[PDB]
């Protein structure tokens, strides 16, 4: 033999899969350098056939039973060629996923919202409405940015969102899984090693362990921003409150660094910045990669062949001809390894090229394992190993010691303050974000949230976790968690928990075993051997043992730890510390930015009817609604002399209880930023009160 | 109409559902109440009438 | 006849209001008889005919639909079923 047959089965498999794949990787790579039509069908077919290649040889690996291996790594690759995807979902069922999917991330990429005064000027995503939340410092423009793409996106995809999570359920139960949350967290799973066993359940677990202990770090840069948020939003943020939730520089909230130019500790002086000396030395696109390659040999790290450098397009045409040059790094196989990008001068170039030069060197060190484990240890170990790299390099000193930044410069502390708060601004603002939509993926996942209070559930979370109060309340025909891009095209979000742990335990370990002399956030482990060995001890593994084993080989530990990144950031820390001592440390999950001028309701049926009673349902909140908009409109017309065409759909409607008590407020007709004051909605109950109780059949007390 | 006014004050209090709180099945429902959250019960004020 | 004296005016927002009770009225009888969730709306409600006796013709449309008009037998059948809070609504008696 069994165990000699499995290896033949393995052997003739991947004597194909490297020629398959190969040529695969020429046609993708073909069409990126550049976009010709006559290569289009050319990957098509390859790509289909390398698919149909996969298929039959997961079809003719069934007769092999997992209880007779001895041998663990042809049991990983079996395992790793054993899963059946989506191939056990019956034809229709698979034939609606494949459609609602692409349903799904066509509405996403090509939706857009227009003006309420120029129905002849709309927006897409990307250009346009993304630069009006990371630019405008205008109140009103963006809570109409956020509310206008929250309605019409949410509104399409919530019936898709639920028909995608009941087949995506109901597929993951059909493949001995307890639902599709567990097969996602089914990644870190390792079983049969008799000392580095994960299981599933685990995951959860340390990750709120993790959690627990990052959140006074996030409490105290919560209340930092609060604070300095006042003097541009004033009368606006309440100073023991949460933060709102159009506010935060971003579409979603998923980064805070766009508040930087807000936030800045010392804006007098500014931080660190030579790429002006990179233009006057007259450094062309070549100078940088050069350098990157130097430093990684100096660390002792296997060098860059000649067939790499041989293959050079990173020089941008800037012809007629438009290609993509997002930065990626290309794999294609059989000591064939690229990297594709337009590369510039500019330190956020310079950043990305050592960061693909990481990717790269990862990606080549294991070349020397089977194809079917080439691949990192996780799905969190790649970035993070690529971008440990760009963060060493990253350092004053070592831009000191390659030649730029004359010695003769005092670095002062101020910018050192200015660096951390930059650097924390995208590191620790994300965490929470990232925790709460994960933990709201899983329990929608396993049942535990009904259907009916989705969109509830989810603002309660982001009223206790991250602290972000959203400006207009929202039903349950909303699907704001959908509007992202991950969850839409079904793409996992943990990776970028683990990943943000992991590349600071990687950090601490190699700055320890360098023997820095502090290593707080000036760290650089250049010029030191015993760092490249240690590293290289765990990029060539792959796959070929468990992730807990490659960790214990660097850093000796067998899951994921928290302290590294209290110790980087423990300067800013003491420093929050010391500037928080008027200020309220904390927010309280009960004040809302449109509360003031709400205005309760509360309604006794029983009382007034006793027997008889009508049962009270959404028709009747409609009727409600629509009620309460004559009594507007006409107190409008009949005090003011304006003729306003108030409707039902601006009446909005928050806290329904099964007493039957709720808050309302109501805003002008197209502007929803505009709310009518408690004072005039006071008037015009008043003056149509009657109206109101006999439409009901309730009287003034009920 | 004292009984009545004491359901009444901890219905509004609690947003419970109007009929769920009855004369035979008030001290059990007050304490649960009050159990389930203590600082929000104590801002009730209720008559002892008998 | 119904008011005597005391009476209000009739103006655009009194037909506002017509429009969101017989929009009202045609989501019960949906939802209580075929059980669909139909969300009927004010602007489903076409009106046509107005005359200073108050009188008037009105039709009903799907909600997002004009080429779908709902027959006349069961927006006549709703109108039965909420004929009496189409009335106290407007402090109307059936004769009125
Ligand atoms: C796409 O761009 C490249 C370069 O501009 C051109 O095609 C390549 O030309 C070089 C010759 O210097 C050849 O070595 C490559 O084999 C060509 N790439 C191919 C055939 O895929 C040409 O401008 C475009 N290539 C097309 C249309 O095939
Ligand atoms: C993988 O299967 C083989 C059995 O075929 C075993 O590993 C072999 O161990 C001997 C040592 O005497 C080596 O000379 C062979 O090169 C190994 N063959 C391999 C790695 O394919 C063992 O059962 C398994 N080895 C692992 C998991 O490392
Ligand atoms: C992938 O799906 C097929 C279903 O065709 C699974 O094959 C079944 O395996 C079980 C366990 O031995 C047998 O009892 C069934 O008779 C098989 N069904 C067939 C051959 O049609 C296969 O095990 C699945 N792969 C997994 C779960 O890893
Ligand atoms: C790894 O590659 C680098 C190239 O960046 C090597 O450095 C030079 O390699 C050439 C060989 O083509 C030698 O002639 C030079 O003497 C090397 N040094 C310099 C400053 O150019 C480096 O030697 C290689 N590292 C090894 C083999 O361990
Ligand atoms: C930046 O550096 C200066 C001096 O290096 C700091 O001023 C001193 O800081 C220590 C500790 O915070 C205090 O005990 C002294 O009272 C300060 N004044 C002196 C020595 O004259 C300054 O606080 C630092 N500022 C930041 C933002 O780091
Ligand atoms: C929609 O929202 C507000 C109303 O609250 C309007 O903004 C007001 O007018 C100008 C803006 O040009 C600014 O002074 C303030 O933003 C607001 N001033 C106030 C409330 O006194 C905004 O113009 C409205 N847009 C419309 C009606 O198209
Ligand atoms: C209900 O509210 C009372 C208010 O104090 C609390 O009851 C405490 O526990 C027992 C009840 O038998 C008393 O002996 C204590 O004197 C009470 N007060 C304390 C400990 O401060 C408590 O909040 C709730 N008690 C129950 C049984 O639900
Ligand atoms: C609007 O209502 C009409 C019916 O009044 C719908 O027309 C139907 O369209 C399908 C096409 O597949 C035909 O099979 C039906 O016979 C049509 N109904 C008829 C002629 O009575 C129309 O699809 C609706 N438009 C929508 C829902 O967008």
């Amino acid at each position: 033999t069994i165990e000699e047959q499995a290896k033949t089965f393995l052997d003739k498999f991947n004597h194909e899969a490297e020629d398959l794949f190969y040529q695969s990787s020429l046609a993708s790579w073909n069409y990126n350098t550049n976009i010709t039509e006559e290569n289009v069908q050319n990957m098509n077919n390859a790509g289909d056939k390398w698919s149909a290649f996969l298929k039959e040889q997961s079809t003719l690996a069934q007769m092999y039973p997992l209880q007779e291996i001895q041998n663990l790594t042809v049991k990983l690759q079996l395992q790793a060629l054993q899963q059946n995807g989506s191939s056990v979902l019956s034809e229709d069922k698979s034939k609606r996923l494949n459609t609602i999917l692409n349903t799904m991330s066509t509405i996403y990429s090509t939706g857009k919202v227009c003006n309420p005064d120029n129905p002849q000027e709309c927006l897409l995503l990307e250009p346009g409405l993304n630069e009006i939340m990371a630019n405008s410092l205008d109140y009103n423009e963006r809570l109409w940015a956020w509310e206008s793409w929250r309605s019409e996106v949410g509104k399409q995809l919530r019936p898709l969102y639920e028909e995608y999570v009941v087949l995506k359920n109901e597929m993951a139960r059909a493949n001995h899984y307890e639902d599709y949350g567990d097969y996602w967290r089914g990644d870190y799973e390792v079983n049969g090693v008799d000392g580095y066993d994960y299981s599933r359940g685990q995951l959860i677990e340390d990750v709120e362990h993790t959690f627990e202990e990052i959140k006074p770090l996030y409490e105290h840069l919560h209340a930092y921003v609060r604070a300095k948020l006042m003097n541009a939003y004033p009368s606006y943020i309440s100073p023991i409150g949460c933060l709102p939730a159009h506010l935060l520089g971003d579409m979603w909230g998923r980064f805070w660094t766009n508040l930087y130019s807000l936030t800045v500790p010392f804006g007098q002086k500014p931080n660190i910045d030579v790429t002006d000396a990179m233009v006057d030395q007259a450094w062309d696109a070549q100078r940088i990669f050069k350098e990157a390659e130097k430093f990684f040999v100096s660390v002792g790290l296997p060098n860059m062949t000649q067939g790499f450098w041989e293959n050079s397009m990173l020089t941008d045409p800037g012809n007629v001809q438009k290609a993509v040059c997002h930065p990626t790094a290309w794999d294609l196989g059989k000591g064939d390894f690229r990297i594709l990008m337009c590369t510039k001068v500019t330190m956020d170039d310079f950043l990305t090229a050592h960061h693909e030069m990481g990717h790269i060197q990862y990606d080549m060190a294991y070349a020397a394992q089977p194809f079917l484990l080439r691949n990192g240890a996780n799905e969190g170990f790649h970035e993070a190993v690529g971008e440990i790299m760009s963060l060493s390099a990253a350092t004053p000193k070592h831009l000191k010691s390659i030649g730029l930044l004359s010695p003769d410069f005092q670095e002062d502390n101020e910018t050192e303050i200015n660096f951390l708060l930059k650097q924390a601004l995208t590191i620790v603002g994300t965490l929470p974000f990232t925790y709460m939509l994960e933990k709201w993926r899983w329990m929608v996942f396993k049942g535990e949230i009904p259907k009916d209070q989705w969109m509830k559930k989810w603002w309660e979370m982001k009223r206790e976790i991250v602290g972000v109060v959203e400006p207009v309340p929202h039903d349950e025909t909303y699907c704001d968690p959908a509007s992202l891009f991950h969850v839409s095209n079904d793409y996992s979000f943990i990776r970028y928990y683990t990943r943000t742990l992991y590349q600071f335990q990687f950090q601490e370990a190699l700055c320890q075993a360098a023997k820095h002399e502090g290593p707080l956030h000036k760290c650089d482990i250049s010029n030191s051997t015993e760092a490249g060995q240690k590293l290289f001890n765990m990029l060539r593994l792959g796959k070929s043992e468990p992730w807990t084993l490659a960790l214990e080989n660097v850093v000796g530990a067998k899951n994921m730890n928290v302290r590294p990144l209290l110790n980087y950031f423990e300067p800013l820390f003491t420093w929050l510390k010391d500037q928080n001592k008027n200020s309220f440390v904390g927010w309280s999950t009960d004040w809302s930015p449109y509360a003031d001028q709400s205005i309760k309701v509360r309604i006794s049926l029983k009382s007034a009817l006793g027997d008889k009673a009508y049962e009270w349902n959404d028709n009747e909140m409609y009727l409600f609604r629509s009620s309460v908009a004559y009594a507007m409109r006409q107190y409008f017309l009949k005090v003011k002399n304006q003729m306003i065409l108030f409707g039902e759909e601006d009446v909005r409607v928050a806290n329904l209880k099964p007493r039957i008590s709720f808050n309302f407020f109501v805003t002008a007709p197209k502007n929803v930023s505009d709310i009518i004051p408690r004072t005039e909605v006071e008037k015009a109950i008043r003056m149509s009160r009657s109206r109101i109780n006999d439409a009901f059949r309730l009287n003034d007390n009920s | 109409d004292c009984f009545s006014t004491n359901i009444l004050t901890l219905i509004n209090g609690f947003d419970l559902p109007e009929g769920n709180v009855t004369q035979e099945n008030f001290v059990d429902m007050q304490q649960r109440c009050n159990a389930s959250d203590p600082a929000a019960y104590a801002q009730l004020v209720f008559q002892t009438c008998d």
